[PDB]
């Protein structure tokens, strides 16, 4: 459920810019790669808006 | 924040900005538009609406002063001690005494 996308993006600093998705690798994804299924509360996907 | 014209006194209203360059502001601001179903340009109910677009000082220290406008009744053969008042973002960084 994680929606961190902010109303405008808050970017503070020398400018604004807006949202975007990344990509990297997760520990989400080396379990899936893997093949297995695990279930846990701490952080292990990364948080996609 | 609503207010009301006083007898002698107009509205003299802030805000407190906690955001980015871009603001707008108005009065009589129960809408933006009336209710713009359609006119088919037969007739537009138009009461008018005093809305207002600024824009920021682009600066990246953050630190300046903004001078009110003195823009009311001025008598010449005088001095006029002009009011001013700034900040400074950070503190100063190092600065110096003066
Ligand atoms: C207008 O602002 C005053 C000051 O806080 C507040 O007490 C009052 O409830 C407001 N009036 C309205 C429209 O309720
Ligand atoms: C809001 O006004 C305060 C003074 O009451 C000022 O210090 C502040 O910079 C303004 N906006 C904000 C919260 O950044």
């Amino acid at each position: 459920e994680d929606c961190i996308n902010r109303h405008n993006v808050y970017i503070n600093g020398i400018t604004y810019t807006p949202v975007s998705s990344t990509n990297e690798k997760d520990m989400y994804s080396f379990l899936e790669d893997m093949g297995l299924k695990a279930f846990t509360n701490s952080k292990i996907r990364k948080p996609k808006m | 924040s609503n207010a009301t014209t006083d007898e002698h006194g107009l509205v003299q209203f802030s805000i407190n900005t906690t955001n980015v360059m871009g603001t707008s502001l108005t009065v009589r601001v129960n809408y933006k538009d009336r209710s713009p179903c359609y006119g088919y340009q037969w007739v537009s109910e138009e009461h008018e609406e005093a809305h207002h677009t600024a824009y920021l000082v682009f600066s990246p220290s953050k630190s300046f002063v903004h001078l009110e406008p003195m823009s009311h009744e001025l008598p010449c053969g005088h001095t006029q001690t002009v009011q001013a008042h700034y900040i400074l973002n950070g503190g100063t960084l190092l600065g110096l005494k003066k």
